[PDB]
């Protein structure tokens, strides 16, 4: 309700959003009529990127699995032809937000090979997952490395699971069980969580 | 004890079962008494050696790398998979399979448990570093070959009793089961 549009958006000949209306209306038009949902998303982005520059609010763009934008799609036409990511309006409008042509906010993203298309299981580095086009788009950027648990973090996570009584095996609270879990997971948070799930 | 036929050979005289039993009983009685020197070499004349001590695992020599770190190399084979492992005397529990971390090279937990089995059996998880190269076979065959290689290389840094415990646990025997025609 505080954020308001600066243009007249025409959903159809009968319905339009007038200048100065709250942004929520636009969202509502996307939530009520799905036909205009995709058009409603882009407008929101178009507004949020612009108004944040004016200084009305601070904007955070949190995109998880950002590598999808500059890759390949598994969506097909009716002629069984491949569709490129840029041919999707939802993907096309979200690329404009990743460009550093606006101020008043920060862009944070996380890579992900899980659910990625046409990538090997062991690819995790920025260029390998992003592609040349993705690296060129994001460049310049600050990469931040996320690693496996160090011994302090591993011990604290196991203590958290024990405090929640989530390790029911009698040998789990002992020290030998902790060494075995450490070796089996290699301090990987996801493998440790999955192993502790059924113990 | 000296068997009947070679007792006959020593005596150069044919003898029966019962008199052989009587002689063995007398020898046992002599052993029971406080045998002095002449007695126990006399008995040793009639006792052969059981040279079937299967505790003959070959302990790999300890080598030293250019950095001065001590290590041991060994080989292993399971089905068509063939592995060669280098185990370092000191380490933090890091295993590198073909230059890849073991949890990345072996997604399946079963293979990781197989890689655990040797070190866990002798209570030195997290005390060694392993650099192994495996080729051929499949996931389970490669895991088994690497397990055998690491056990044979780890024999160098453990006691003889622990080597025997590993042998009795089946950690030092090549699996001979392969596909049949
Ligand atoms: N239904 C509707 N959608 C609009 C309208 N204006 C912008 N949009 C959508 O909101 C997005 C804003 O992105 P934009 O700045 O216009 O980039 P452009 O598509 O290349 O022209 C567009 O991609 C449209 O999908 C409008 O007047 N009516």
């Amino acid at each position: 309700n505080q954020i308001k549009v600066q243009e007249k958006y025409v959903w159809n000949k009968r319905e339009s959003t007038e200048k100065g209306s709250p942004l929520g209306e636009v969202v509502e038009q996307g939530i009520t009529r799905v036909r205009n949902a995709t058009d409603a998303v882009g407008i929101v982005l178009k507004e949020l990127k612009r108004q944040s520059s004016l200084g009305m609010f601070h904007l955070l763009v949190a995109v998880d699995g950002i590598n999808a934008l500059w890759g390949r799609t598994t969506l097909k036409r009716e002629d069984k032809s491949p569709i490129a990511p840029e041919e999707l309006a939802l993907v096309h409008n979200l690329r404009k937000m990743m460009k550093n042509d606006w101020h008043g906010g920060a862009i944070v993203s996380a890579l992900s090979q899980t659910g990625s298309l046409f990538k090997p299981r062991k690819a995790y580095l920025p260029q390998e997952l992003l592609g040349k086009e993705g690296f060129d788009a994001l460049d310049p950027f600050i990469p931040i490395l996320v690693s496996n648990y160090n011994p302090k973090e591993f011990e604290s996570c196991i203590q958290y699971y024990l405090e929640n009584n989530w390790l029911q095996h009698e040998k789990a609270p002992t020290e030998e069980g902790k060494k075995e879990l450490l070796f089996l997971s290699n301090a990987n948070p996801s493998l440790l969580e999955r192993h502790c799930a059924y113990l | 004890w000296l068997i009947k036929e070679e007792l006959e050979e020593m005596l150069v005289e044919k003898l029966s079962d019962l008199d052989y039993m009587q002689f063995i009983r007398l020898l046992e009685k002599l052993l029971t008494s406080q045998c002095g020197a002449a007695e126990e070499e006399f008995v040793q004349r009639f006792r052969r050696s059981v040279t079937l001590e299967s505790k003959k695992q070959l302990i790999e020599p300890v080598q030293y790398d250019e950095q001065g770190m001590a290590f041991s190399k060994s080989e292993g084979k399971r089905k068509t998979a063939k592995a060669e492992a280098i185990v370092y005397k000191h380490g933090s529990g890091r295993i590198k399979v073909n230059g890849i971390d073991y949890q990345l090279y072996f997604p399946i937990t079963q293979d990781r448990e197989q890689l655990m089995f040797p070190f866990h059996f002798v209570d030195r998880l997290g005390k060694h570093d392993v650099t192994c190269t495996v080729s051929g076979g499949g996931r389970s065959a490669q895991a088994g070959a690497i397990r055998l290689a690491m056990a044979k290389a780890l024999c160098s840094f453990v006691t003889e009793d622990e080597v025997e415990w590993m042998r009795q646990a089946g950690l030092l025997t090549t699996d001979p089961r392969v596909r049949e025609r």
